[PDB]
């Protein structure tokens, strides 16, 4: 969302305060969460700015 | 004149409607996307005065 704050917002994915379009979600536990072997999904945790 | 300088000073420290009169106290607690509307209320404020 524009100007949200976290780990994700401020080390992986910012949006900017002029955003002019849609987001859309749905849930993918039914397969992307794998056989207790979901590893190929990460994240950014640290950065200088 | 010299009352309505006077006037028109003073009516720098009052907050039409704000959580606060300080432009830099606005900023440095809240989010932008939840500052604007306290910033446009100070601004039309002093625009009337």
């Amino acid at each position: 969302a524009p100007g949200q704050t976290g780990n994700i917002a401020d080390y992986n994915y910012k949006l900017p305060d002029d955003f002019t379009g849609c987001v859309i979600a749905w849930n993918s536990n039914k397969l992307d969460s794998k056989h207790s072997g979901n590893y190929d999904y990460w994240y950014r945790l640290f950065r200088k700015s | 004149n010299a009352q309505a300088l006077n006037t028109l000073v003073k009516q720098l420290s009052s907050k039409f409607g704000a959580i606060s009169s300080v432009l830099n106290d606005i900023l440095s607690r809240l989010d932008p996307p939840e500052a604007e509307v306290q910033i446009d209320r100070l601004i039309t404020g002093r625009l009337q005065s």
